């Protein structure tokens, strides 16, 4: 499997930036699809994820209200449109994917908010860099 | 139907699930009560529209289809309505196939949550 992200780059605080996910290689699923970022000297958050198809939406407490995850289906491709950027949201941001077709009903915000659990595959690191 | 844990279980070992996959037959009595407390009509339907039928807890958008569920991969090609049934048979064949689809006992948020790295076999101890 493949994850291909796109988007990132430097902008002003205060703009907006949008970011980009295809999963590729997928038979099936990923069930789960979302955002990590490695702010500098800072603890891997977990941004945003979204159940793939379900479309439930989940979002860290800091960017809530400021992000926001979708998806374009397809080959597994989803966006996180970032407005009201500040220089704090500057990191690396990862895609990641969870490829467990789970049985029973799973809430991916779950391993998001808990460490990455679950979520298998990754993709590289776009770095985001707020100015101001 | 309502299962007796030691009921479940034998139901469950001569449905072949014992050691299925390598996974000891404890496993399957654990995740079932943690899913559907031995009820095999319990259903729950989910924030997406979606709705886990059965003793397994098996989801609609992705397992089985049952006709409310938009997108359903029905990836199991059964109707929901096959695992609400006092015979097990039905959803212990689709428990298998997520199984052996490599998603592991991993795919059961019950059994991950509730039994995985536990004493498993405490569960049928007695039967």
């Amino acid at each position: 499997v493949q994850l291909q992200a796109s988007g990132g780059g430097s902008v002003q605080a205060g703009g907006s930036l949008r970011l980009s996910c295809a999963a590729s290689g997928y038979t099936i699923g990923p069930y789960c699809m979302g955002w990590f970022r490695q702010a500098p000297g800072k603890e891997r958050e977990g941004v945003a994820a979204i159940n793939m198809g379900g479309g439930i939406t989940y979002y860290a407490d800091s960017v809530k209200g400021r992000f926001t995850i979708s998806q374009d289906n397809a080959k597994n491709t989803v966006y996180l449109l970032m407005n009201s950027l500040e220089p704090e949201d500057t990191a690396i941001y990862y895609c990641a994917a969870d490829s467990t077709i789970y049985a029973s009903y799973y809430e991916c915000g779950h391993g998001l908010s808990t460490g990455g659990y679950g979520y298998d595959s990754w993709g590289q690191g776009t770095q985001v860099t707020v100015s101001s | 139907k309502v299962f007796g844990r030691c009921e479940l279980a034998a139901a469950m070992k001569r449905h072949g699930l014992d050691n299925y996959r390598g996974y000891s037959l404890g496993n399957w009595v654990c995740a079932a009560k943690f899913e559907s407390n031995f009820n095999t009509q319990a259903t729950n339907r989910n924030t997406d529209g979606s709705t886990d039928y059965g003793i397994l807890q098996i989801n609609s958008r992705w397992w089985c289809n049952d006709g409310r569920t938009p997108g359903s991969r029905n990836l199991c090609n059964i109707p929901c309505s096959a695992l609400l049934s006092s015979d097990i048979t039905a959803s212990v064949n689709c428990a298998k196939k997520i199984v052996s689809d490599g998603n592991g006992m991993n795919a059961w948020v019950a059994w991950r949550n509730r039994c995985k790295g536990t004493d498993v076999q405490a569960w049928i101890r007695g039967c």
